[PDB]
């Protein structure tokens, strides 16, 4: 089951039928939010997507091939990264607020519910209004979806001889193949050599931000936690705490 | 690193 | 815009002459260092590169065309990604050091000195290990480092409409590099991609860094000088 | 307000 024979199309069909579902959010909860509120509505969703994303890990093309360690040091990383793309991709038909959930959407004014959350729903919103401007096409949201789990931490590895330098080269082939992917779909959509190249470079420098929003998210996340405010939702504070160490 | 390895472990 | 009519040749000329200089550390052979000894020389060193940096931004093909208050933002959300590429790139030539300046190449276990500081040299090694690897061109790291300036605040700022003009012309002006160096279209946007995905890395290792300083401030070993500290100001109180 | 990043950035 090889994923560098995978073709163009053949890669975008199986992140495709890897998708998780979209999950719903406490249903009727009360109004309006209290801070320890909102932050149970949006860890609890968290931890219960966490589940899906885990298994959906397994299903992107090479993930299995990796170790373990490799496996868990990855998603450990990426998991808040994954979160946020997908929300902002969610949120891409809502201008203004954010679909956490089809029975959540929320505008920034929610977002001051929790102190220091607006700042992160402002950038959050930002993203999802650049995804908006490119018009963003599912077969290329979940192409960065999976650039973002292989590539995140694929330098925070270790190095070990050629040992760890395979689960590593194996990594960057596969990226390397994505790559081709977007490629292919910008080309089949009509798009010129040069606008290929532009859309491309648009869209990885997007992880740039993400990556940003969830440094930042992760840093607001423990500092909820010190505050008492997080609900105990193991699995969240587990990937929560591989941030620490 | 408990849950997400045994996770990622059931078969 | 200005720079929007610039060919890829004229791009890379502008970049690469706008290049600040490699500054040097405070002289002394007095080692090893102490937590405040090498706090004080690695902030002391930043805040003198604070100022060439803002005068390379000045250089870069389209900045200036900003509003002042546009100008501040960026530099003010990219300095320390900006720094610490540059960090890498001249590290290239040093595998398992970090050249800081000249007379400062530390290697990680002196990384150890400062509490919570080996991490992110162990993050910045990783980095210039991938540029070694990938054997990144000085032509591509300017690009680069313009990339990370116009990019990394452009959302979180009409002018988005300009930056990203610009962003598209330096994106032309890498393929170009790499069609030039004789790359397949196929390796060409292969490595746009490589290349590109490494900022992530470095607004990563931006953002542990400055969570770090901002602590060190807190734990006060040493007093910050005052361009330093507006610049972590902007991501803090 | 004042910041010496404008004064460099006016200079
Ligand atoms: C931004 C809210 C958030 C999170 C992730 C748990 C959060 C919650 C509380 C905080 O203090 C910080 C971040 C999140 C939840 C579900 C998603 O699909 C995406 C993002
Ligand atoms: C990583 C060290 C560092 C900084 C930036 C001042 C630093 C110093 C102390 C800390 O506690 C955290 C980061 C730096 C200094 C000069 C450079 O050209 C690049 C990076
Ligand atoms: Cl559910």
């Amino acid at each position: 089951s090889l994923a560098l024979s995978l073709t163009a199309d053949q890669m975008v069909s199986a992140l495709l039928d890897a998708e998780p579902p979209i999950l719903y959010s406490e249903y009727d909860p009360t109004r309006p939010f209290s801070e320890a509120s909102m932050m149970g509505l949006l860890t609890n969703l968290a931890d219960r997507e966490l589940v899906h994303m885990i298994n959906w890990a397994k299903r992107v093309p090479g993930f299995v091939d990796l170790t373990l360690h490799d496996q868990v040091h990855l998603l450990e990383c990426a998991w808040l990264e994954i979160l946020m793309i997908g929300l902002v991709w969610r949120s891409m038909e809502h201008p203004g607020k954010l679909l956490f959930a089809p029975n959540l959407l929320l505008d920034r004014n929610q977002g001051k519910c929790v102190e220091g959350m607006v700042e992160i729903f402002d950038m959050l919103l930002a993203t999802s209004s650049r995804f908006r401007m490119m018009n963003l096409q599912g077969e290329e949201f979940v192409c960065l979806k999976s650039i973002i789990l292989l590539n995140s931490g694929v330098y925070t590895f270790l190095s070990s001889t050629l040992k760890s330098l395979e689960e590593k080269d194996h990594i960057h082939r596969v990226l390397d193949k994505i790559t081709d992917t977007l490629i292919h779909l910008m080309a089949k959509a009509g798009l010129t050599l040069q606008q290929q190249h532009q859309r491309l470079a648009q869209l990885l420098l997007i992880l740039s931000h993400i990556r940003h929003m969830s440094n930042k998210g992760m840093e607001h996340l423990y500092s909820m936690k010190c505050k008492n405010v997080v609900p105990l939702y193991d699995l969240l504070l587990e990937m929560l705490d591989a941030h620490r160490l | 690193h408990k849950i997400l390895h045994r996770l990622l472990q059931d078969s």
